[PDB]
């Protein structure tokens, strides 16, 4: 299972 | 700075002549992901080829395995047929 | 033994041929069980291994949005790297994620990973301490400093620590025929004369799986490495893998020459010889 991104560059 | 595809053509299971197969062309260590791979029957294009989903190595570059059902036979010449960016021609690599 | 998870995510940018795919795919060990694709007819996170498919409604919903969202973020973030590298909106560009955990044969967590590549480059990468971040460039440097500044990455140690691991844990068990079993190479050596003086001895190595694999020959129990050459292991489209290496030698000297396989599966290590 993978998640959201957390953030973006 | 780009790289450009390492190819292997080969059977899933050693040659047997009239015996059904599995015809690949492995296409590795590329970089960008866009590629062309044709598989060839006696010079001609093989249709509805399918292939693996885009995937990549611990150091980035792509590789795709492109196949497709094939029964072998004593007359019938198979190779593969790769452009890449990095390619000035395509590159054609016969089944041994 | 010991596992591995991973996804794979790539993102390519395609100026004037609408906005850029991203594809996400998901291993265990060698064993690919999920793709997304945005550029299919219906995007959807698909089963790609039997014993995924058993996973219910809410797995595949829920993850089909996440990649859609995150379909959304490489795109962002490949308008953001055009700024970071002071390039042009002309060129097609690339960004790749790979992202997991290894475990032991307990199932305790070995490490997880988090990274990065831009161009097929290094750009940022989560250190094996899962607290600290090793930006490429400049550029990285700056994405390294929103990430410090919104603790990014204790957000991808719980992921890594808890889900990461669990989930490895559930597969591993609900797959245990295929993902926990190790298949042995079928080995053997040809031999082929290049001319009157020289021939090559071939050493195979079919059907085994996971692809880790160790092929040498050795030339009166010394290593050839310099000398032979050594394919890149290849899939053959059954799950299992192949490979080979060769050496040439002078007629005459065939019986000098061995090959060693180091395999998983083996109980012990193969030695092999050119049987004429």
């Amino acid at each position: 299972f993978e998640d959201l991104r957390v953030s973006s560059f | 700075i780009q790289r450009t595809p390492k190819i292997q053509v080969y059977s899933r299971h050693p040659a047997e002549n009239g015996k059904s197969n599995f015809l690949n062309c492995y296409v590795s260590g590329f970089h960008p992901s866009d590629i062309e791979v044709d598989l060839l029957k006696n010079g001609e294009r093989i249709e509805k080829v399918e292939h693996s989903d885009l995937s990549f190595s611990k150091d980035w570059s792509f590789y795709l395995l492109y196949y497709t059902e094939f029964t072998p036979t004593e007359k019938d010449e198979y190779a593969c047929r790769v452009n890449h960016v990095t390619l000035s021609q395509p590159k054609i690599v016969k089944w041994d | 033994g010991s596992h591995s998870m991973r996804y794979f995510h790539t993102s390519v940018s395609r100026p004037g041929r609408g906005e850029p795919r991203f594809i996400s795919v998901g291993y265990v060990d060698d064993t690919q069980f999920v793709r997304f694709d945005s550029d299919a007819a219906s995007p959807r996170t698909e089963p790609r291994a039997p014993w995924i498919e058993q996973e219910g409604p809410e797995y595949w919903d829920r993850e089909t949005q996440i990649s859609k969202t995150n379909t959304q973020t490489y795109r962002e973030d490949l308008r953001t790297l055009l700024r970071y590298y002071n390039q042009s909106e002309a060129g097609s560009h690339t960004i790749q994620r790979m992202s997991g955990c290894d475990v032991g044969p307990d199932g305790r967590l070995l490490r997880g990973y988090n990274q990065f590549a831009y161009d097929g480059k290094d750009y940022i990468a989560l250190n094996e301490d899962l607290s600290s971040w090793t930006a490429a460039d400049t550029a990285a440097q700056i994405t390294q400093r929103k990430w410090e500044a919104a603790r990014v990455a204790e957000q991808d140690r719980a992921y890594l620590e808890g889900t990461c691991v669990e989930w490895l844990r559930r597969y591993l068990e609900n797959g245990k025929e295929t993902l926990q079993r190790a298949d042995p190479p079928k080995t053997h050596v040809t031999h082929h004369p290049i001319s009157d003086h020289e021939a090559t001895l071939r050493c195979w190595a079919l059907g085994f799986y996971p692809a880790e694999i160790t092929l040498t020959w050795q030339r009166d129990g010394e290593d050839q490495t310099q000398d032979t050459e050594l394919v890149e292991t290849r899939p053959a489209g059954d799950r299992t893998f192949q490979k080979w290496a060769a050496v040439v030698v002078p007629s005459g000297e065939e019986q000098r020459y061995t090959c060693h396989v180091q395999h998983e599966g083996l109980p012990k290590p193969l030695t092999l010889r050119w049987e004429p």
